[PDB]
RNA sequence: UUAGGGGCUCGAAGACGAUCAGAUACCGUCGUAGUCUUAACCAUAAACUAUGCCGACUAGAGAUAGGAAAACGUCAUGACUUCUCCUGCACCUUAUGAGAAACCAAAGUCUUUGGGUUCUGGGGGGAGUAUGGUCGCAAGGCUGAAACUUAAAGGAAUU
């Protein structure tokens, strides 16, 4: 949202949902964000991670972990 | 507004069931609305069947049961307490009490 | 590897019940005579290497909860809250944990997990009131509703329970680095985790 | 009836928690043990406290009881919590597939060594 | 607002609790009793003889007449007991 | 029966975009389909279709993003006139900013943005945004 | 007035002063449970500007009991900051102020932010409701529509305040259903507004960046009490 | 209803016997038309799923009726078991789908409003009345007003 030149007005830009696409507004408080650490060779280790997010619209569903594994499965640490 | 969902007729792709008469009221109610136990019992009780069992001729005797199909009205069931009446939640449940 | 497969055999963890619901469908395979499932137990020890790398990469160890209302886990759970350093709750949960900030036994975590979505729902409710991220141990029976990660074992035997709660523990030690070698399996037996009848 | 208010049951319970040590089964040392240990106002009230007290211990030692902390089953319960025999699994070896069972390992892959009963 | 000006000073004045009712006609032409109530106040037996302390006045207005009650709580009660820690 | 093949995939289009699927097919797949899917497709609304050749009408199967809130269909296919394009759109779309008329024209099938600078109308079709 | 003993995660960060905006705790969508939170961004003359709160209705409530009828009063109070701030919150009690104390308090704790556009040239800072939007509450349809600069809004006297609190200066009000019940159309409009940030444009395809939370980057202040 | 057959039982009318303040009703005992059938008429029922008819897509589980394919299946062309397919009457569970709510796989995909089409409704009475038309052997059916009247009728839930 901007206007003019630059200045990019409103505020804030709500998440928008891996498994959907969709934006988390304010308040939906059954909103998620996932954190997995990553490893090293032979790990141990963590720190480094990919963060995931998934909106209250699809956990209800009970499509949160169908659509969970599909976002880590590219990522390589799974093999469905 | 629909006291159930079923109307408590329980017919589905007739148009038109099949009627009985109330064993007790009389009146014409429809066979699949009608409210219905099948009475089997044997003839003297339980307490003064031991007379039969003292007083009869053969080794044994199977006193043979009384087989009747009772069949209701709703307003004769209801003022005899086979049904009486039940609460909105608990109205749906289709299970046998006493098994 | 190849070990806490074997294991499972042990376990009876790969028998679920009879009916299967259709999100936890994936996960059973080849059903027998009898009408009882088989569960992949390839893809239950996959999503252990999942649910240890989400519950590793949290800083403080006691905003995690571990939840059971049935008494198969109440010794089992309680020992996880040592060795991975957590909160726990067995028995009758009380609603308004999560809501309800005046009540005493006012828990504010970031993840929570739970043997059955089934005999504790109320848990899995109220995760949703305040953005928690779920774990459970599914059955085929179960449901997967407000339910982040599967981990479909069973769930209703009781040496089952603790050899998932085993290999979580030693999956999250090792990524935590408190085991510094894969040579040694661990210092702690697997019977600490069990039930006992008296 | 004699059914005792909650009034009545906290400051009962709450004695045998702590004070479990000392009183016995019998009423006629435990009516005057209620007394010097806590305030209680009236006359009656002591003897109807102590005598729920002396209900709760004929039930400690009948079993164990609900609600109470005392703790003592704790340090009692935590030395079952601690003990552990050899071991319920690698137990021996081979273990007890079925036809069914067993043919999960063929289609999957992982050997290892199995029985078909 | 003259009424919790009251009810706020033996409430700060550590009393445990209280209550100021207000009978008679009020905004109105039929009568309407306003009842104002913080902190607990027993209403029963011989204890609440000694451990309330209860008063009542009259007031003379344009229209008519109020009543004002008040009833105040005070700090070895019977229901109560306080049981020690051993150590 | 089955009067507009349009009108049923974007229907079929829709709700199975609410529902937030990956991909979806449509039947029976048209010429005037691929036209319409190739308009969103430019503007960046989904991403790749194929399209199966099976002797029949064909099936359309669409990869999609979560990007369209709604497409639809004007039937009757109204006749507009370059004037009424613009009292079209501040009915019919959600603002001015943003969203796509897209109707019918003798120099083929586009958005109400190309059909102004062209300077030709045409019959309107449809919508999406 | 006063110094409010913090409880949980978040009432604890904001005292400390940790978190800096409410921006943030509504980008990771958290639910704020206590009203000191916002109290303490919105400060008299630091705020810029300090919430406004307005009395919308007072509508007294009779449930019919035994011998006599006993009335409560129910109080709406909506409340906002001219800038895309809203509220809307609802209480009833036994006395008239009783309630509206709490009405105010219901009205920060249900505090939502609303983005706004331009209609169609875009200079200036953002003056409407940036597309049609509808908000819908117990057979009350309204929909809200952008307006050229200077318009003002058009709607009823109730529209005009709840729309004034967000900050919208233009509008074209509809509103089928019975309007009559402000308690419904209040809600409605209301979450109208709630919906702006949630409708998808094209301005927002481009992929998150994912920051860290509140709750993660200040874990190890929340350790110690 | 009309004209022939048949007429057991039940039974609008009618008859007495009870009950009651009265009781032309409930209850009881008789009992003609009718009930049944061939040949004409009549054309309405809470004729109800109070949800028009085709079509597309939305969500699963277990039953069930009909047909079809598979299994070294179990017992003797068929019965049963396990599994898939369409086509039926439904049922349970649930929805960021809908609704005023009751409830609803349709009452969903509708202010983010357009797949095709038939019929009907516009506060409550007056009134399905009056008059005219047309069908009917009649009973009545279909079509169908006004003067005047009135601030509420009506729906779903709550105490």
């Amino acid at each position: 949202m901007q206007n003019d030149e630059g200045r990019i007005v409103d505020l804030y830009i709500p998440r928008k949902c891996s498994a959907t696409g969709r934006l988390i507004p304010a308040k939906e408080h059954g909103a998620v964000q996932i954190n997995v650490g990553q490893v090293d060779e032979h790990g141990r280790y963590t720190g480094e991670y990919h963060a995931v997010a998934i909106s209250g619209a699809v956990r209800q569903r009970g499509e949160s972990d169908a659509c969970l594994n599909r976002l880590m499965h590219e990522k390589g640490l799974l093999s469905f | 507004p629909t006291k159930r969902r079923n109307g408590g007729r329980a017919k589905h792709g007739r148009g038109h069931s099949a009627v009985v008469r109330c064993s007790n009221c009389g009146r014409s109610c429809p066979k699949d609305k009608a409210i219905k136990r099948f009475n089997v019992r044997n003839i003297v009780d339980a307490s003064s069947q031991r007379d039969l069992r003292e007083a009869s001729v053969y080794n044994t005797y199977t006193l043979p049961k009384l087989y009747i199909k009772q069949c209701y009205c709703v307003s004769c069931a209801i003022h005899s307490r086979v049904v009486r009446v039940r609460s909105v939640e608990q109205r749906k449940v289709r299970e046998n009490p006493q098994r | 590897q190849e070990d806490s497969i074997a294991k499972m055999l042990i376990c009876k963890a790969h028998i679920g019940t009879k009916n299967v619901e259709h999100k936890m469908r994936p996960y059973v395979f080849k059903s027998t005579s009898e009408g009882i499932h088989l569960i992949n137990l390839a893809k239950t020890w996959e999503k252990i290497l999942m649910a240890a790398r989400v519950i590793v990469a949290i800083e403080n160890p006691a905003d995690v909860l571990v939840i059971s209302a049935r008494p198969y886990g109440s010794r089992a759970v309680l020992k996880f809250s040592q060795y991975v350093g957590a909160q726990a709750i067995a028995g009758r949960w009380t609603p308004g944990m999560l809501t309800n900030q005046i009540t005493q036994k006012f828990m504010e975590p970031r993840l929570l997990i739970v043997t059955d979505p089934r005999t504790d729902a109320q848990a899995v409710r109220e995760s949703a009131y305040a953005n928690v991220p779920v774990i459970a141990l599914c059955d085929t029976d179960s449901p997967l509703e407000h339910v982040d990660i599967c981990i479909p074992c069973n769930n209703k035997g009781k040496e089952s329970i603790a050899l998932m709660y085993w290999l979580l523990a030693r999956e999250v030690l090792y990524l935590r680095g408190e085991l510094p070698s894969r040579s040694v399996p661990w210092d702690v037996m697997v019977d600490m985790f069990l039930w006992r009848d008296p | 009836g004699r059914v005792r208010t909650r009034t009545v049951k906290r400051a009962a319970r709450q004695i045998v928690e702590k004070y479990y040590a000392k009183l016995t089964l019998d009423f006629q040392i435990n009516k005057k043990i209620s007394e010097e240990v806590a305030v209680i106002p009236s006359k009656r009230m002591r003897n109807r406290v102590a005598g729920f007290v002396t209900h709760l211990m004929k039930r400690i030692q009948k079993g164990p009881v609900r609600g109470i902390s005392l703790k003592l089953q704790e340090e009692e319960r935590e030395r079952r919590m601690d003990f552990v025999p050899e071991r319920s699994e690698v137990d021996v070896a081979t273990i007890t597939v079925d036809q069914d069972t067993a043919d999960m390992l063929r289609a999957l892959d992982i050997n290892l060594p199995n029985v078909v009963v | 607002r003259a009424c919790y000006g009251v009810l706020r000073h033996i409430m700060e004045s550590g009393a445990k609790g209280c209550e100021v009712v207000v009978s008679g006609k009020l905004r109105a032409q039929r009568a309407k009793s306003m009842k104002f109530k913080d902190g607990y106040l027993i209403s029963t037996g011989e204890p609440s003889k000694m451990f309330v302390d209860q008063a009542i006045r009259s007031v003379q207005l344009r229209q008519g007449v109020l009543g004002v009650r008040v009833k105040i709580m005070l700090p070895p009660l019977p229901d109560t007991i306080i049981v020690m820690d051993p150590k | 029966v089955r009067m507009n093949v349009l009108a049923d995939c974007l229907k079929t289009l829709v709700n199975a975009e609410k529902r937030g699927r990956r991909q979806v097919l449509i039947r029976p797949s048209s010429k005037v389909i691929i036209k319409f899917l190739q308009c969103m497709q430019r503007r960046g609304y989904i991403g790749d279709f194929e399209i199966v050749d099976d002797h029949r009408a064909g099936k359309i199967v669409i990869e999609l993003l979560g990007r369209i809130n709604k497409c639809g269909v004007i039937s009757p296919r109204f006749d507009i006139q370059v004037d009424k394009i613009e009292q079209f759109c501040s009915n019919l779309l959600p603002s001015r900013q943003f969203g796509h008329l897209v109707l019918t024209t003798a120099y083929g099938i586009m958005d109400h943005e190309e059909a102004r600078r062209k300077h030709t109308g045409g019959k309107i079709l449809g919508y999406f945004f | 007035l006063k110094d409010w003993v913090p409880i949980t995660k978040l009432g604890r960060l904001v005292r400390d002063g940790k978190i800096s905006s409410i921006e943030e705790i509504y980008l990771f969508s958290l639910p704020i449970k206590e009203y000191q939170i916002i109290d303490h961004f919105f400060q008299p003359g630091n705020c810029a500007a300090p919430l406004k709160d307005d009395v919308m209705k007072i509508m007294p409530v009779q449930k019919q009991t035994r011998a006599g009828q006993r009335t409560r009063f129910k109080a709406f109070v909506a409340v906002g900051d001219s800038n895309g701030h809203c509220g809307l919150g609802v209480k009833c009690a036994k006395e008239v102020a009783t309630a509206i104390r709490g009405a105010i308090i219901a009205a920060k704790l249900s505090l939502v932010p609303v983005r706004r556009g331009y209609w169609g040239n875009k200079i200036g800072e953002p003056h409407t409701v940036p597309m049609k939007v509808s908000g819908r509450c117990g057979s009350v349809r309204v929909r809200l529509i952008p307006a050229p600069r200077g318009t003002h809004i058009v709607g009823a006297p109730t529209t005009k305040k709840i729309l004034g609190f967000a900050g919208i200066k233009d509008c074209f009000s509809n509103s089928k259903g019975s309007t009559k019940t402000r308690g419904n159309f209040m809600k409605a409009l209301f979450d109208a507004l709630s919906q702006t940030y949630g409708y998808l444009t094209p301005e927002l395809w481009t992929p998150t960046v994912y920051t860290k939370s509140p709750y993660q980057e200040w874990s190890d202040y929340l350790a110690r009490t």
